[PDB]
RNA sequence: CUGAUAACUUACAGGACGCUUUGGCUUCAUUGCUUUUCAGGUGAACUGCCGAGUAGGUAG
């Protein structure tokens, strides 16, 4: 029972991170005034360079899908046309069911991370006795790693900028009602929701 | 012995060229290189080979 | 001029500099660098090297020789220049001293310009020479931002004439050799970048390295090293900043390059006229205005120093 | 089974043969030839003009 | 508008039998390839939490 209000990007060049981020970061600021899971994220054209120029925001209940999507953000770029919405269709039977799923290990793979991490383990070693070496803590020497495409995200309670950093993963086309989260999702803690694409 | 085509511009003379070289070095916390070879003296001189 | 088959040997002699990370237990282990990889979905290699977390500072040791190959050239072809270089190069030993020179080479050495980028946002950073030959103490210099700033600062009586001195005696005198090995220490903020050297790759970030205790290590270059102390060319026709010394006066940051043949400043219109610098070498008085300043650009191409032949 | 320089056999020969000081001056030692050539001043000495 | 105008070469077939290329041999004396080299991340993907954990998750 679930429809889509796909966002175009038009203005023929421009960073699609850049936008994809901001989308999020508004959906973000939703669902505090409105303490919701309910609503995807949707890269129906997820290539493996630039994802593609529209973002959906499929869900159930197509009233609070449609109450977010009217938040003066995406109606001021509706009158300078850099945004297309849709017309909140509904999801056909047999459709592609990915997963964009938020993987936060890549977050902790970066050098400040890894000091990050040390420094924690460092503080909780509080199970009292040696004072274990942080000299036998190496970065190996080689890490293989794919494929995330990172977005632009911010915080707002503090001026930290982070990254959300998502991969894209095609099975199992059913479970939950819906669960999501804060910044839409695919991961947070109990699922690994599809998405219709 | 003058100046060439002007191709040899200011910004053309500071273009990097790369060469590829053989480099040999002492690694490091190495004690000492040792060179080791042989050499033999005949009387080859008293007779001509041919 | 220029006898078609010319060339001089390098009188400055640089290595390779190996970095340690120094723990808190006063124990060194060579510094080792990620190299992470995206493995693209259904090559592109970069590089990091960040102080390890829980270290107590960063040591960087390489050595520096100073030989007397700018005395007489490697192969010169015409018994009609070589004369002529080698009076020039003696004419200038006598008439304008190694003093000039000897110290701009080895204040580069003394304040740490070899580290080019890993002593921006440090804390103190100090460096030790030992020289060869050498009957004293390990020559010091505390942390080089507050008290080594200009020349004078350098000056301090207590080693400096002792260290230029044996440069001097170096380029002056025939098999003359001095041999300085040189030990910074590097106290950074946590988790620091270190900047070592990159390797060409032909066409993001991939690092010079070597193998030290069976682990590789980055190294920050070996030419790399002598170009830091060969950044003493300021006599550029008007002067901005101390250049590389090259024929061409090249700056690499923009891609430019001063000292164009138009100029008439660049090394082979200059060299070309020593047959005429014999004669002004010999009168009282020599002006430091252009003709000194061209001298010393002249002998600093000579303590560098391929082929100038054709 | 490893890559090592070498220094050669030849050069090594040149080196022990360098005892001719006895061409028409005379200054340095030449590697001993038919022509006695100096190799840094590319001429040659002892040349069948002498 | 042709040395013009027209034009059915056909039918059948057994190359076979035999064979020893051989012996002999010295390619060698001499050798210097070398000189000089900057690959380049202005800051930027952070701070926590859960977890026995260089495991695996987690908010903003």
């Amino acid at each position: 029972k679930w429809y889509y209000k796909t966002i175009t990007f038009l203005p023929e060049l421009c960073n699609n991170e850049s936008l994809a981020a901001k989308c999020l970061r508004v959906l973000h600021g939703f669902n505090y005034q409105y303490e919701t899971r309910n609503i995807g994220v949707s890269f129906p054209l997820w290539c493996d360079a630039t994802v593609g120029k529209k973002i959906s925001f499929v869900s159930k209940n197509k009233i609070e899908l449609d109450l977010l999507l009217k938040q003066h953000y995406f109606v001021q770029m509706e009158q300078l046309q850099y945004f297309h919405i849709s017309n909140t269709v509904l999801v056909p039977e047999d459709c592609t069911y990915v997963s964009f799923r938020r993987c936060q290990s890549i977050d902790k793979l970066t050098a400040a991370g890894l000091a990050r991490k040390i420094r924690r383990l460092e503080k909780r070693a509080l199970s009292r006795g040696e004072a274990f070496d942080p000299s036998s803590f190496a970065q190996k020497e080689h890490t293989a790693i794919a494929h995330y495409h990172s977005l632009g995200e911010s915080s707002k309670q503090t001026n930290r900028n982070f990254r959300l950093n998502i991969r894209m993963l095609s099975e199992q086309p059913r479970e939950g009602n819906s669960i999501f989260s804060s910044y839409g999702l695919a991961n947070s803690e109990n699922s690994f929701q599809p998405v219709p694409l | 012995s003058g100046q060439p085509i002007k191709s040899a511009t200011a910004e053309a003379l500071a273009q990097g060229n790369p060469h590829q070289v053989d480099f040999c070095h002492v690694p490091y916390g190495a004690s000492h290189i040792e060179c080791s070879f042989s050499v033999s003296f005949s009387s080859e001189l008293r007779q001509p080979y041919k | 001029k220029l006898p078609t088959n010319l060339a001089y040997e390098r009188s400055i002699d640089p290595s390779d500099v190996c970095f340690f990370v120094v723990w808190p237990d006063d124990r060194k282990t060579p510094l080792t660098y990620n190299s992470r990889t995206l493995l693209g979905q259904m090559p592109h290699q970069v590089d990091f090297c960040h102080v390890p977390y829980g270290a107590s500072h960063i040591e960087c040791s390489f050595s520096v020789s100073f030989s007397s190959e700018l005395r007489q050239p490697y192969k010169c072809n015409s018994s009609k220049v070589k004369q002529t270089l080698v009076q020039l190069v003696e004419l200038y030993e006598t008439k304008i001293g190694w003093t000039e020179l000897a110290t701009r080479y080895l204040m580069n050495i003394c304040n740490g310009k070899w580290l080019w980028k890993n002593t921006r946002k440090a804390y103190c950073w100090n460096i030790v020479l030992t020289p060869w030959p050498w009957n004293g103490e390990k020559v010091g210099f505390e942390d080089i931002r507050t008290n080594y700033t200009s020349r004078q600062d350098f000056k301090n009586n207590k080693n400096w004439s002792a260290i230029v001195e044996m440069i001097k005696t170096a380029f002056s005198s025939t098999d003359g050799l001095a041999i300085f090995e040189v030990r910074a220490t590097l106290h950074l903020p946590t988790n620091a970048m270190v900047r070592p050297s990159q390797v060409f790759t032909e066409k993001s970030r991939v690092f010079q390295s070597t193998t030290i205790d069976g682990e590789r290590s980055p190294i920050l270059g070996a030419f790399k090293t002598g170009a830091a102390i060969a950044t003493i060319d300021d006599w550029y026709p008007e002067a901005t900043e101390p250049l590389r010394v090259g024929r061409f006066g090249v700056h690499r940051e923009d891609v430019t390059c001063y000292r164009h043949p138009s100029t008439g400043k660049d090394f082979f219109s200059i060299l070309q006229q020593a047959e005429h610098y014999i004669e002004v070498l010999s009168a009282n008085k020599t002006p430091a205005q252009e003709t000194i300043n061209d001298m010393h650009f002249l002998m600093a191409n000579l303590i560098k120093g391929g082929m100038f032949q054709h």
